[PDB]
């Protein structure tokens, strides 16, 4: 049981194939961070020949690429940049696929290159006092599943209500993929990148280095050899130093 | 309090 990331985007359909355990449960779909409280490179432009040779418009010798900050659309390439993934939302031919023990999880849907963008992890951008009233909410409801992804020290990221098809990457002990955190138009958010050549079919995973602070550590089914057991792993945080101070 | 729960920490991969 899989579906591609259009089958997100009619919310009806979404439902009835979730009532046949075609798809995950639902959650809003949105295509950028909504804050719960609100708060140029030195690149030659290339020439309409070299763009025909197919040379790369920001590549990896840009200025704002190497810092991790996207071009506008005022960038010296114009339409051309290359640098601007996360607002042009060009993410990998993924898959989302139902796992055996760990709920639904992404999958790639063709080879894809180390070092390629996956998906933002988009969400609800929660303060401290935001986080502790979902931290509660959440272990009222008994969820399972948890959503939550430190963006910086007053900045957590829940992906729990709202999001995109990244809330589904799982955790593995020795995984293909890693969190960068870029900045677009003076805002920070976080992606996926893989971090080697993913072969095409491959479940996508990354490191959650996981701050747990309930009782019990959920146990982690990733199957590495080196696999530490627990998600989270030996120690238990705080609910403050979880949720970054 | 919490039975379980926890926020997944940004970090780069390092071999
Ligand atoms: C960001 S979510 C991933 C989406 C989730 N699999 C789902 O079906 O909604 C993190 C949750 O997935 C589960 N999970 C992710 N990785 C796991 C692993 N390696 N072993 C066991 N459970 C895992 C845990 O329940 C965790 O709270
Ligand atoms: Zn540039
Ligand atoms: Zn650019
Ligand atoms: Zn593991």
């Amino acid at each position: 049981p899989s579906c591609v990331m259009d089958d997100f985007r009619d919310p009806q359909r979404w439902k009835e194939c979730a009532k046949q355990g075609k798809m995950p449960c639902y959650f809003d779909l949105i295509e950028e961070n909504v804050y719960l409280t609100e708060r140029q490179c030195e690149c030659t432009p290339l020439s309409k020949d070299e763009r025909a040779q197919g040379e790369i418009a920001c590549g990896e010798d840009c200025l704002n690429r190497l810092l991790m900050i996207e071009c506008s659309s005022r960038c010296p390439n114009g339409d051309y940049c290359s640098n601007r993934r996360f607002q042009r939302k060009q993410h990998a031919d993924v898959e989302v696929i139902l796992t055996e023990k760990k709920g639904w999880g992404l999958r790639a849907a063709k080879d894809l290159p180390s070092n390629t963008f996956v998906l933002e992890y988009c969400g609800e951008v929660l303060d401290h006092k935001e986080f502790k009233a979902r931290v509660k909410e959440y272990a009222r409801n008994k969820n399972i599943h948890y959503y939550f992804m430190a963006l910086k020290n007053d900045e957590i990221i829940d992906a729990t209500q709202k999001g995109n098809c990244s809330r589904f990457m799982n955790h593995s002990c020795e995984p293909n993929c890693e969190t960068q955190k870029w900045t677009v138009n003076g805002q920070l958010r976080v992606g996926f990148f893989t971090t080697k050549l993913v072969p095409s079919g491959s479940e996508l995973t990354f490191d959650y280095q996981f701050q747990r602070y309930g009782k019990e550590a959920q146990k982690c089914f990733c199957g590495s050899a080196n696999c530490r057991g627990y998600l989270g792993g030996e120690n238990r945080v705080s609910i403050r130093a979880a949720g970054g101070k | 309090a919490p039975a379980t729960g926890g926020v997944m920490k940004p970090h780069r991969y390092r071999p």
